[PDB]
């Protein structure tokens, strides 16, 4: 069906922020392994995020994750105006089948 | 009662409690919950229920130990129940999480639905794991060893605090003493080269 | 392969050759002591649920006053120990009573003759359970007799000598 | 290191079959890596198509699966989509994957032959391509 | 361990049914209670797979496909493996050994009492002539008129 | 033949037909085929023969437990027959087939002479139809480490029951002592078994 | 589950020769003291007889190797030895009790007749072995064993 | 000593070297070096050392099954003494090579406040029932103590090596082996579901 994901969220450089990316309650076993993407404009996806607060080499320290109950989420700490981006969660269903959220258009005001 | 003329008929039972500091002690609470111990402090629920609690397919054992966090005794407790499990062959049956070093293992019973099949497997198991007085849980009650089956949907089993949960029998080590010996005894080869 | 620990000197209140179960071994009961002839019989027989219990109690003792304690209690030593105590087969008979609808011994409640003047006794037999319950001391009663008559004989051997 | 690359035809008519190859150069497609293709149609979000593994599986989206083939040949070191019955909504750019998941019918399997395997899978698609655009019209 | 298991049923009975062209055969108390401590008898550990087997039949639902399970966890209360494996170490050094298929008892002619049946031993794939154990058979001649000279001693 | 003048000698034949329907019971037809009958209806065909059937490197045994298509007693009968080889260490040795809950196993022997694989199956094979595996063996006795056959593939398939043994009476004898050596030889293929 | 090996003739009993004792020419027990092998469930010696009669017909019997498998032993121990037997003395070994370690036996020598008693093992506690002052009470019951049967046979 | 006046006490001790040819021996040299010999040609060196040899966290089993270029008696003393480790479940802990034939086998001891539950305590009990003769010297205390065992070297070493009489300590003896074959994955844990 797809998760569930904010259209929009927005801050200010500096403080922090936070993209959610929640599941129904009916297919809590499809809501795994939650893994952020950025893409920036005209950009293939890069991965952020993975397990939970685990990322690539080369990713900063201000993108963390967390995962709880049928929700998961992604704080950007410090915000600059480079984030700018889509940011889009996929959970991997036992079935083995990833599934996307609807993704994030951040905002750096 | 007097037998021969000068015999008389006495009787034992057997404090089974103290025997908790060298071995776990099995029991029955009432229709739906039994319990081992391990120590005055920890030990397993086994929660025969209709509720799932692992909504996903997932058990990663080897995650769990390479980062310890779990009980040992619990954890040789869980693998001597899972190894005597007879036949045992839709590994998506069981699912498990031992995030934070818990445990909670999850059998699903109706995902092989009459006779033999997983869930007898299951129950077989349980029922000796549990013996004393787990045999009001499974439906028939006995003349049943390869059709046992139970209304239950689930058997979960989770890690919990000590506490005198011995309602309907006494405690006992006997069903995991029994089960220690017969322990792969039938498992199915999955491999070639074990 | 089959048992071999041997029950350690417990009690000297009776002969050092018997055995005796304290209070904190028995519910709602004093101190117990079987002599050395009833004892003497855990030694060689391999169809007695009590000699097998009277291995475990002895072996948790041993256990718990001279080996050192972890910090939390792990079950390593039983998991090698348990065939040395018991005889796994016992249980697994017991198991089989159980699933074909006969009666069974479930590990709980021993019953034995108790000799009236003399105090002697005889090795204590599982009072099996059926249905959910115990037998009534009707249903085995042809068991009681023949021990009793055990006891009859074995104080004959003791007359000849 | 390695990158992965995008090559087919950028224009299909409906009701024929879109081909894409992807050609892998740096990674070895017969590591124990899922290389799957992943769909951004025009201005919507990321849709997963399929992804397939050195022993042959293949994992579809349940909506994507009676339309799509993956298909792997590690002799060339290359895998490809083939996507049939194309329609207008199928006009999207079309992204490469290297995803280190785990499925465990794979785990079991190769188990005698190709032994014991890692334990770092991030269950993400590690490495994506550039991606290549493919409009279905007339 | 070893085994528990107890033949239900004084003596027990062979019923033609368990037996190659052959009627009831029933052994008294006298030889059926040496199973209960010798862990060296091969009909002993015949006469409780037979008598498990009468059991499970008579006392257990069937399942509808045929399942090996209830052996597969009764087997090692039912008999003593190690005799099975003392026969086969046996068969490969070359040494007579029993393939459990054939037993021979002395049946005392006016009284009926019989021994326990012990295994007619094979070797190089035929059965031992009788001349070869009869030192065997002397033997358990011997104990069996010890046994009966006890019964007088009583 | 009277003994002490008193005892008479009796023989003893048991029907071990009659636990058919609680145990497996193994027999021997001739030099090549062997059975092992399980109830009045099914068994596994043990053949030793020159030719081979599977002609490929696979044995999807995780794959046929998911389908679970198979009979759950022979399947249990294969797994105590392979747990309980000595040394198996060359999966290559081994293929077999599973399509549609069939059951097909082939161990390769040419792999040889002393203390190999082939050697282990064939004593897997010795104790699991060892009323009368002695005649297919090269030699009947006084040999354990050194066991050889002629013949180059020993193949195990799923067939009917049917009056198959002619050599042999049926015995589970077999069976039941490989049930305690089940698993007590076997390599370490991985640190954390 | 019980071992089941018979021992093989040296009247019966069992005779250990030079090459099975250190520093010892040939030992002869009778089939009085042996036979007890056939029923004990606890015996060290009797074990040991087992594994020194089966190595002994082993390396006849059956045709050798190129190089060793100890293939027959792993399959062949639990017809020989009582496993559990090893494990008591493990058990005593590790809770400080005085246990068996497989190596001295001692037993008692009638001087006239010569009848010897199933040899019982001597114990270590601390590395070393234990007097006999702390065991004779063991010493003392086998002799009385030993009187017992010799009554016994005279009763006959 | 002649007890009940006609009974001489005599000591009986068995050469236990001549079941060479039948099973494998153990015996302890000193507290650092024990072996288990295999026949009069070969065996395994179970060295208590601070002294690592293997660098790496590769084992390899498969590869050396594959090549099968090992003894076969000696892969099977490693299995069993593996198999016989109870609560195994730090498999860095251990590593290996085999490389041409060899049999190398390291287990960091070192790799563990109360020193209770660590893989150390099981991989020092399978080494103290595989070499039961001598092993008691090599730990910090000889008895009294079965869940909390330690010794002071940090890595356990077995090695394939030639035969030659090392028995100096404890005479040789099959009993530890023995008892070890009939508890392999007695106390094992499960990591795979399916197994
Ligand atoms: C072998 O086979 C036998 C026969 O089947 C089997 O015996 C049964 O064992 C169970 C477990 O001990 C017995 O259950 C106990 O029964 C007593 C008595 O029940 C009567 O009285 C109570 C009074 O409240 C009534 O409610 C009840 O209806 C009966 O009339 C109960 O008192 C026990 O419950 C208490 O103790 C338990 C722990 O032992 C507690 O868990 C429970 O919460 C109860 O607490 C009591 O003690 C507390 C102490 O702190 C106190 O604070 C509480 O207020 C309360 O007083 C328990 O139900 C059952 O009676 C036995 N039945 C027979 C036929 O003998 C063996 O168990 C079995 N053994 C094995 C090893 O399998
Ligand atoms: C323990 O060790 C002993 C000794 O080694 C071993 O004994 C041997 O057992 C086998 C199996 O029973 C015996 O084989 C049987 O022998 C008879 C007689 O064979 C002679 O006569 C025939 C006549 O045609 C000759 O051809 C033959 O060469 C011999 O001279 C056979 O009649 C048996 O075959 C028939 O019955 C079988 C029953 O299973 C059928 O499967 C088979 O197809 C045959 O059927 C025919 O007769 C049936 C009625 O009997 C009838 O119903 C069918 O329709 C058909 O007409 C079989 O070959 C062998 O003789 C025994 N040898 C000795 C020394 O006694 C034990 O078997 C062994 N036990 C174990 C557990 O290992
Ligand atoms: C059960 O438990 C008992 C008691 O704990 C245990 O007994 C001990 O057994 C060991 C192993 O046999 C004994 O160790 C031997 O001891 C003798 C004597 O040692 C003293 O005298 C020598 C004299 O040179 C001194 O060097 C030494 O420091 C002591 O003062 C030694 O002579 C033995 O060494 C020789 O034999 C060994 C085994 O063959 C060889 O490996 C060693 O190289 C030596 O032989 C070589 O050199 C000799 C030099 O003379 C030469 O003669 C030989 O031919 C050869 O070239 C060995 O150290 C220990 O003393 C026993 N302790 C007691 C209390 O009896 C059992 O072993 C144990 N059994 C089991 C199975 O666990
Ligand atoms: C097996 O399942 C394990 C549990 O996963 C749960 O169940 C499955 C089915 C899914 O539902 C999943 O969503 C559930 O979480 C799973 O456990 C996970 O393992 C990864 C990898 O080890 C952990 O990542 C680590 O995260 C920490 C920080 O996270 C903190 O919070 C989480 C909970 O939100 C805690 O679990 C953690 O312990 C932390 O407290 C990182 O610190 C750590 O390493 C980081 O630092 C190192 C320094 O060298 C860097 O190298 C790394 O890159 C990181 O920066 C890991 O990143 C994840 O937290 C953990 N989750 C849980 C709940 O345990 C496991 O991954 C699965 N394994 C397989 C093989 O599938
Ligand atoms: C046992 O399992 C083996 C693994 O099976 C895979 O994994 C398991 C867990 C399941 O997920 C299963 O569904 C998976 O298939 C299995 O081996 C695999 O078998 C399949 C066929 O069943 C093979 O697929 C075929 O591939 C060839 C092309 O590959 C060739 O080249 C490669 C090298 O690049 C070689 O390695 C191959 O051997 C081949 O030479 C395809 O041509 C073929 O048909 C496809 O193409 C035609 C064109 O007309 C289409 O019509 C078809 O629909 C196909 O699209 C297959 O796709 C797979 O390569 C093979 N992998 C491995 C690792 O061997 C084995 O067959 C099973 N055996 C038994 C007896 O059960
Ligand atoms: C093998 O190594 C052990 C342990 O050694 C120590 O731990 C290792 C992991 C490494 O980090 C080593 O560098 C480190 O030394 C040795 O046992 C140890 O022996 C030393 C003395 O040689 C002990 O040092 C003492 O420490 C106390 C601390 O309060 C001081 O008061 C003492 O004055 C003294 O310095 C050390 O405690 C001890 N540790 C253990 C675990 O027993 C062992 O001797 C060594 N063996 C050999 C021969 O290599
Ligand atoms: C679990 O098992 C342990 C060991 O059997 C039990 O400990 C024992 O508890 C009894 C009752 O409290 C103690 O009896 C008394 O102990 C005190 C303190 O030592 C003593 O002063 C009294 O004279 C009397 O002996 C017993 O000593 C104690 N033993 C030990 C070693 O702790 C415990 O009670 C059991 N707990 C459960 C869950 O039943
Ligand atoms: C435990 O196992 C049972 C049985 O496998 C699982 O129940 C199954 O759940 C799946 C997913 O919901 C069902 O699939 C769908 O079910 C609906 C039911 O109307 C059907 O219309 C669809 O076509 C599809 O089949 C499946 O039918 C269902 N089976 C049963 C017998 O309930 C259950 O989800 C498992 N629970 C856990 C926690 O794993
Ligand atoms: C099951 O075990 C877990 C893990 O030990 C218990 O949760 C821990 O409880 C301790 C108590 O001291 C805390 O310090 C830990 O932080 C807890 N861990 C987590 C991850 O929450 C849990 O309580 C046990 N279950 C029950 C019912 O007692
Ligand atoms: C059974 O094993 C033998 C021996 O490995 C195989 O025969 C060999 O196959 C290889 C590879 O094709 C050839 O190079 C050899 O020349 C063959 N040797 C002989 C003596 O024929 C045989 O193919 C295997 N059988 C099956 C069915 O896989
Ligand atoms: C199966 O084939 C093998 C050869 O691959 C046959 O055995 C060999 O036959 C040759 C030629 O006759 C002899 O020189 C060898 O001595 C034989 N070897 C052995 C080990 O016996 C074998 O006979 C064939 N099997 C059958 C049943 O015909
Ligand atoms: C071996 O087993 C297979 C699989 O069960 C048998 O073939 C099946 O036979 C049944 C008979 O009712 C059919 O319903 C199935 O459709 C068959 N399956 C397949 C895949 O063909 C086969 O007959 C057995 N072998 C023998 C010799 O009887
Ligand atoms: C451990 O075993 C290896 C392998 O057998 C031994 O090294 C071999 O020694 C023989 C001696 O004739 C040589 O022919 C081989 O070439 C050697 N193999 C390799 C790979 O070098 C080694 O010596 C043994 N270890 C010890 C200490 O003796
Ligand atoms: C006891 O038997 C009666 C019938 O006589 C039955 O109703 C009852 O449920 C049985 N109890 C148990 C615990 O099985």
């Amino acid at each position: 069906a797809g998760l569930t994901q904010p259209a929009s969220v927005s801050g200010s450089p500096g403080q922090s922020i936070t993209i959610s990316c929640t599941a129904a309650n009916s297919d809590i076993g499809d809501f795994n392994f939650v893994s952020w993407y950025q893409q920036r404009p005209d950009k293939a996806p890069k991965l952020m995020v993975y397990e939970v607060s685990s990322r690539p080499s080369g990713v900063s320290n201000r993108f963390s994750g967390s995962k709880s109950g049928n929700t998961a989420s992604l704080t950007i700490s410090g915000l600059q105006a480079e984030d700018e981006a889509d940011y889009y969660c996929t959970s991997y269903t036992s079935s083995s089948t990833f599934v996307f959220g609807t993704g994030t258009k951040v905002t750096v005001l | 009662s007097l037998y021969k003329g000068v015999y008389e008929l006495q009787t034992l039972e057997l404090n089974m409690e103290t025997l908790n500091m060298t071995m776990p002690l099995s029991c029955t609470k009432n229709n739906s919950h039994h319990y081992i111990m391990v120590g005055n402090e920890t030990g397993l629920e086994l929660t025969l229920t209709n509720t799932s609690i692992i909504n996903h397919k997932f058990c990663n054992l080897s995650d769990a130990h390479k980062k310890n966090l779990y009980d040992h005794a619990l954890m040789s407790i869980i693998s001597t129940f899972h190894l005597s499990i007879p036949n045992f062959n839709q590994y998506e049956a069981m699912s498990c999480d031992f995030n934070g070093g818990k445990i909670s293992v999850q059998y699903n019973l109706s995902h092989s639905y009459h006779c033999g099949t997983v869930a007898n497997g299951v129950l077989q198991t349980f029922m000796r794991m549990a013996w004393g007085g787990s045999y009001i849980a499974l439906d028939s009650g006995c003349g049943n060893w390869d059709c046992i089956m139970t209304s239950y949907q689930y058997l979960i089993i989770q890690n919990t605090t000590w506490e005198d949960h011995c309602q309907f029998s006494r405690p006992s080590p006997i069903g995991y003493l029994g089960l220690l010996s017969q322990r792969t005894r039938d498992i199915y080869i999955s491999r070639r080269l074990l | 392969g089959t048992f071999t620990w041997t029950l350690s000197d417990s009690e000297g209140k009776d002969t050092p050759g018997g055995y005796c179960l304290t209070r904190w071994m028995l519910i709602e009961a004093e101190l117990k002591c079987f002599g050395n002839t009833a004892v003497a019989k855990c030694n060689e027989k391999h169809d007695e649920e009590f000699c097998d219990m009277l291995r475990l109690f002895d072996f948790n003792k041993q256990a718990i006053q001279r080996l050192k304690a972890p910090a939390q209690m792990s079950i390593q030593l039983i998991n090698k120990a348990v065939n040395a105590l018991i005889n796994d087969q016992l249980i697994m008979k017991n198991h089989l009573r159980d699933i074909m609808c006969i009666p069974y011994c479930n590990y709980s409640k021993y019953w034995y003759l108790n000799h009236t003047t003399t105090g002697r006794t005889s090795l204590p037999k599982c009072w099996l359970v059926s249905n959910g319950s115990y037998l009534n001391e009707t249903h085995f009663s042809d068991d009681i007799e023949q021990q009793a008559d055990n006891m009859i004989t074995e104080m004959l051997q003791k007359e000849y000598m | 290191q390695g990158t992965l690359r995008e090559s087919g035809p950028g224009l299909v008519r409906p009701s024929e079959t879109l081909s894409l190859t992807c050609g892998v150069s740096g990674y070895s497609i017969s590591s124990g890596y899922y290389w799957g293709w992943i769909r951004q149609p025009p201005g919507k979000g990321l849709e997963w198509i399929g992804n397939i593994y050195r022993s042959g599986s293949t994992y579809y989206n349940p909506s994507l699966k009676s339309r799509v083939t993956v298909s792997i040949d590690t002799s060339k070191n290359q895998f490809s989509l083939k996507l049939n019955s194309v329609t207008a909504a199928d006009t999207a750019v079309y992204y490469c994957a290297r995803s280190g998941i785990k499925v465990a019918d794979d785990y079991y399997y190769e188990m005698d032959v190709w032994g014991q395997g890692t334990d770092d899978y991030s269950y993400a698609m590690d490495v994506w391509g550039q991606g290549t655009t493919v409009t279905v019209s007339s």
